[PDB]
């Protein structure tokens, strides 16, 4: 039928591994970048051009 | 319990879906981790949907067609 | 060596019990796992889709995590 | 044109509804039109995804709890 | 209520692809189509007091369409 | 149990009834009517006081 979830060791689901419970730098942007977000009509530019896509599909 | 989701192959899913749109692209960490609470509150309400198809039909185990159910009733496809 | 970090794929099994268990769900089907990553995946892709469009409005190469909270708010759901 | 509700009927609901929100009231034929054309669309749609339920129990007969099921995730249930 | 009809909910199922109801559906039906109309007129009506005219236009109506969701 | 849609006699459903079939006149626009839509500052004036009331509710 199925896997019971809940019933004897179900701790294992629960332990640590430290190798993938941290993000790795590649692909990162950091840090002390100046980065700013989008200004109202940039983002209302970009809604517009999802709209259209949309509209495409 | 706190966990859910490991980070890193997180991480390298997000990279990985990025890539096709657009390449060379950079993630702010801040980013990374808002895709990742948005993923888990997702998947975590999907299958509170889910269950409550398998309840309607009468069972314990979840199966694909409750998650299929839930999504169509939701309008996803 | 990290033989095991180098070959990590997707999101893992019991990554995907813990998330059904939260969700309060019982027992699940073993055809269960791999539906839920087709399910993360088209998720995911939608999401990051317009996330890097909102990017490249902003003349930028650097994803922010605005972004991302405007790219969920244009598929609601939610903040 | 396809019968669902009757216009005189829906026409009627609409005015008493509305009665109490505002006393002494006027509507555009137009309007009323445009409440029964969204009101029969979603009354269809959600018959339909009841329907979808009904089948993933196994059942024709649709009953109440379908319809209680389709609108829970859909997320109306207030 | 009352004014929707047995033979109108029957229509409606029928054109949603039901072939078969339990006698409870019919109030449950009206329960919800009420709910629906109370909110989107009440939105509307509120789109008519601000527009300062007794009467109520297509216009009124899609915008309280528009904010359900 | 349930009740069938679909048999003999369903076309008791399908009439067509012209006294019920068309808006009657009371009561609805005058169609003599000047009338005008919604300025942005009622429509928005409208979805704040909106907002505000469900705030108020949930």
């Amino acid at each position: 039928d199925g896997e019971e979830l809940i019933g004897d060791g179900m701790e294992r689901d629960y332990r640590a591994i430290p190798e993938l419970d941290a993000y790795e730098a590649e692909g990162l942007a950091l840090d002390d970048e100046d980065v700013e977000e989008l200004t109202a009509s940039q983002r209302e530019a970009a809604e517009r051009a999802m709209r259209q896509r949309d509209r495409e599909a | 319990t706190e966990l859910l989701i490991r980070k890193l192959p997180f991480q390298r899913l997000v990279r990985e879906i990025a890539q096709d749109f657009k390449t060379d692209l950079r993630f702010q960490s801040a980013a990374i981790g808002a895709l990742q609470e948005a993923s888990e509150a997702y998947l975590v309400g999907l299958f509170e949907d889910t269950n409550l198809c398998a309840i309607h039909a009468k069972r314990v185990t979840i199966m694909p067609k409750d998650i299929q159910l839930a999504r169509r009733i939701r309008g996803e496809r | 060596r990290k033989v095991l970090r180098d070959n990590i794929q997707g999101i893992t099994k019991p990554a995907i019990r813990r998330l059904a268990r939260r969700g309060g769900v019982k027992r699940i089907s073993g055809l269960i796992y791999e539906e839920t990553r087709g399910v993360l995946k088209v998720f995911l892709e939608n999401v990051i889709r317009d996330a890097v469009t909102y990017t490249e409005h902003a003349k930028r190469k650097t994803v922010t995590a605005m972004d991302v909270v405007y790219a969920l708010k244009r598929q609601g759901r939610t903040l």
